[PDB]
């Protein structure tokens, strides 16, 4: 993975000092969950990210998405969600019917559009495609709404962000 | 003998924003902290310096 | 501009992005277009000055 604005990121979970994961019951439907990915390896298997679902298209096709998650309670809720760069146009093909396709994950103050680009990275640990890891938080009172059309690495849940005095370092 | 500070950055925020949210609340702490320390070392220096003066006298 | 199904706040989903364009004395501003452009109408007067701006109730 390579997360664009990595060391904003780094700073805004590390200042929360929280990983209570609460999963919630999303609407995807007509696409298939649960990718697998051969240089993830959990028990001797295939596996992938347990917080984040790669999803993939389901009987040769590939619905656009319309989901909502409403935040009624008075904490603000953080979704952490990617998008994934392939390695050439088969790449693309083989998992997804849309070759281009967009995405949109937008809030009642703001959204954040992301255009994947197909592209032959350099192939570390035998894989030449990427993933770029986004974050939104939503406000109490405000709802998060998502539109895609491929190439969508969806939350399983949501992330309690909360002021606090936790703080990240690097040693040895 | 103050001085005009006319435009300055902004202090107060109400949204997680990212790095350089956090370089302006730093900066500002930072030189919060030292007129702080700069200001309590003028009271403690012109105390001092006025009770020995109206002592010396 | 990317076309995308907003949340409706006061029962309309589209939104509009404000940019802003300076122009040098003796340069020329050149706009071109095929859609989706909200024209200025005529130009603000930018200067230095001592202005500035505060949030309060
Ligand atoms: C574009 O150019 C890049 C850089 O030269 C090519 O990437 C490199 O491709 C070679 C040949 O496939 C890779 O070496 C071998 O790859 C396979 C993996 O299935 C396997 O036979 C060997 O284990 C060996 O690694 C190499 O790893 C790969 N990456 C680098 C950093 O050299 C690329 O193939 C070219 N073409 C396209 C269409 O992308
Ligand atoms: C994509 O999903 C979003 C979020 O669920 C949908 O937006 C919501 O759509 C409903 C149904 O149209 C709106 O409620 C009603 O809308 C009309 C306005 O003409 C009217 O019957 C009522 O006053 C009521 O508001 C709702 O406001 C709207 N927004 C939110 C934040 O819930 C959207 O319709 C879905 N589909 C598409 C194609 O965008
Ligand atoms: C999500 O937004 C996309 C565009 O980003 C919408 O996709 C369009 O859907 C219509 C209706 O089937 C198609 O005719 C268009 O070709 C699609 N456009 C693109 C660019 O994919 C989609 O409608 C939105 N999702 C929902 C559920 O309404
Ligand atoms: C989930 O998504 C489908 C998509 O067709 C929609 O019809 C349905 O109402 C949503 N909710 C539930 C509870 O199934
Ligand atoms: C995907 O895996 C998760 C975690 O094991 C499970 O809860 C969920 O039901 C699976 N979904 C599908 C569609 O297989
Ligand atoms: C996949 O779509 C084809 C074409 O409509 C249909 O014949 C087939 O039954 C579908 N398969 C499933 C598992 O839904």
């Amino acid at each position: 993975y390579d997360v664009p604005d990595y060391a904003s990121l780094r700073s805004l979970v590390a200042s929360s000092g929280t990983l209570e994961f609460k999963n919630e019951s999303f609407n995807w439907t007509g696409v298939t969950q649960n990718g697998t990915s051969s240089a993830c390896i959990r028990g001797s298997s295939s596996s992938f990210f347990s917080r984040l679902n790669w999803l993939t298209h389901l009987n040769y096709t590939y619905p656009a998405l319309n989901v909502t998650m409403p935040n009624n309670e008075q904490f603000d809720k953080l979704y952490i969600w990617g998008v994934h760069h392939p390695g050439t146009d088969k790449d693309q093909i083989f998992l997804y019917a849309q070759s281009s396709g967009r995405i949109t994950v937008s809030t009642k103050r703001s959204q954040q559009a992301v255009i994947p680009n197909i592209g032959s990275r350099p192939r570390i640990r035998d894989i030449p495609s990427r993933i770029s890891i986004y974050w939104t938080i939503v406000k109490p009172g405000d709802i998060l709404l998502i539109n895609s059309t491929g190439n969508l690495i969806a939350p399983r849940g949501y992330f309690k962000i909360r002021s606090g005095k936790s703080s990240i370092m690097r040693s040895d | 003998k103050t001085n005009e500070k006319f435009h300055q950055i902004e202090k107060e925020f109400s949204e997680v924003e990212g790095r350089i949210q956090d370089l302006e609340k730093y900066v500002e702490d930072t030189k919060i902290d030292l007129w702080s320390y700069n200001a309590e070392l003028l009271v403690a220096l012109e105390n001092q310096h006025t009770i020995d003066l109206t002592d010396s006298e």
